[PDB]
């Protein structure tokens, strides 16, 4: 069942993710053909670990934007800015009661 | 023409941890067909290590997939790479006397 899922798993990635033309798409027997013996496995590597040159990019760009601002240096530099605005806040509020 | 070496070199690039001990000889079967070789030289000569990721990455990625935070695409991405390649040069952030101040 492997052979027949991983060949249509690898027509699939091949069409929809890298662009692969019509022309130059693997039909479905040259998958089977593929895939079977040592083919089962490292096509599995390649539908797991090889993207499209635009699907990298997104990846790289979210990890290296969003753990720049995730970082706890940000965190720890916005929460004490937080802290002058409720302290000034808390100026504000015990002089009016003063 | 040993056509099995390129596929050799090109499942190198993709950083496949058996593809040494892998010989282009033993996948010459693979590259026989012409049905075969019409995803196989695409495959040869179209796909770089550029289009490969980490395994630090993927975990990374699958993490922020299950935070539910959306994922930079297009536009959003863009923007992103633009402001951190722009940050690439000489910054003043990060400045632990001004967190002192």
């Amino acid at each position: 069942m492997e052979l027949a899922q991983e060949a249509r798993e690898l027509g699939c990635w091949a069409v929809e993710e890298m662009g692969v033309p019509v022309a130059a798409r693997a039909p479905e027997s040259t998958l089977r053909r593929l895939c079977l013996g040592q083919g089962a496995d490292i096509w599995a590597y390649i539908l797991q670990h090889v993207h499209s040159q635009r699907t990298v990019k997104k990846i790289r760009g979210n990890l290296l934007w969003y753990g720049h601002q995730d970082s706890p240096q940000v965190r720890r530099k916005l929460e004490l800015e937080a802290a002058v605005t409720r302290l000034r806040a808390e100026i504000q509020e015990l002089d009016q009661s003063l | 023409m040993s056509c099995g070496n390129e596929f050799v070199e090109t499942l190198k690039k993709i950083g496949y941890p058996k593809a040494d001990n892998l010989n282009g000889e033993d996948f010459d079967w693979l590259f026989e067909g012409v049905e075969d070789e019409s995803f196989l030289k695409w495959f040869c000569g179209n796909v770089n290590e550029q289009n490969v990721l980490s395994e630090r990455e993927l975990e990374a990625f699958s993490i922020l997939q299950k935070s539910g935070k959306p994922i930079l695409e297009g536009a959003a991405l863009d923007e992103a790479l633009k402001t951190c390649k722009t940050s690439d040069l000489k910054t003043p952030r990060l400045d632990d006397k001004e967190l002192e101040k």
